[PDB]
């Protein structure tokens, strides 16, 4: 999912 | 061209990456083409070329939605998160990045992932098939076109793709560089500061057009066509709209083995 994408995204940016 | 600070400056940034890649990407091309052509005598895949075989190999296949297509594509992409974070975490040690906006950061990635995948998949496939079940099995490509539609549209446009990335022949070494060029893609939609995000690539672009020149003497083009084949990759991805579109219109049974549906799951 677009939005399930970018909070894998954003957690792995952490 | 001259050794001088510059080029220098420019190998030093290919071996960051290439280290970086190293360190990031434990599936490496060189181990993917060794298991490919029958070298890895440990590692032997078991070959899935029609339904019989299919049943043969029920025990190296390893275990919601609807439809059939829809729990594929969620499982794919569930398969794909170890994936997406190696590709986040490489993307950390490209110089420059964590520096941008924290927004682009995340939508140069969320466009960037799709494309990276494909070009790890490629590493998996060749003109027969395309390995499975972490080197396990190999589906051939044949068997894949075969099965019903909408499955069997699936595959082959990327097939399509990867021989013709494959006949390339690029190392771990280019492709690392390559991968980069695909991140810092200033076009992306949503994009704030896209001046910034070009500065970075103009110099990954500098560091790929020196690395093929000294890595690859028999292809002049190299640097054209290796940028041609972006364009390929955007739009397989886009190819992924139509298919869902497909997949709505579709009357027919759209009923799959589930050691099928597992396959699926495993590619992209
Ligand atoms: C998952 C599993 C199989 C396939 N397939 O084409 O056979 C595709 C997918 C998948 O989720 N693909 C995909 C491509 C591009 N963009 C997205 C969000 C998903």
């Amino acid at each position: 999912s677009n939005l399930g994408l970018e909070d894998i995204i954003r957690k792995a940016l952490m | 061209g001259q050794l001088n600070p510059e080029s220098a400056d420019l190998r030093a940034l290919a071996k960051h990456l290439y280290d970086s890649y190293i360190k990031s990407f434990p599936l490496t091309k060189a181990k993917a083409r060794a298991i490919l052509t029958g070298k890895t005598t440990d590692k032997s895949p078991f070959v899935i070329y029609d339904m019989n075989s299919l049943m043969m190999g029920e025990d190296k296949i390893k275990f919601q939605s609807k439809e059939v297509a829809i729990r594929i594509f969620q499982g794919c992409q569930f398969r794909s998160v170890e994936a997406v974070q190696e590709i986040t975490e490489y993307a950390k040690s490209i110089p420059g990045f964590v520096n941008l906006d924290l927004n682009d950061q995340v939508t140069l990635l969320k466009y960037g992932v799709h494309e990276i995948i494909y070009t790890m998949l490629a590493s998996l496939m060749n003109k027969d098939g395309v390995l499975i079940s972490e080197g396990q099995g190999f589906m051939t490509r044949e068997f894949l076109k075969s099965l019903r539609k909408p499955f069997g549209d699936f595959m082959e446009p990327k097939f399509e793709f990867a021989v013709k990335f494959n006949a390339l022949e690029l190392d771990d070494s280019d492709l690392a560089i390559f991968i980069a060029v695909i991140i810092l893609s200033g076009d992306r939609p949503g994009l704030l500061n896209v001046k910034p995000i070009e500065d970075i690539q103009d110099n990954l672009l500098q560091a790929l057009e020196l690395q093929l020149k000294l890595n690859h003497p028999e292809s002049s083009q190299l640097f054209a066509k290796l940028l041609q084949k972006m364009t390929d990759l955007r739009q397989i991805v886009t190819e992924h709209v139509q298919l869902l579109q497909v997949i709505k219109k579709t009357e027919t049974d759209m009923s799959l083995h589930p050691l099928l549906q597992e396959i699926y799951k495993d590619l992209y």
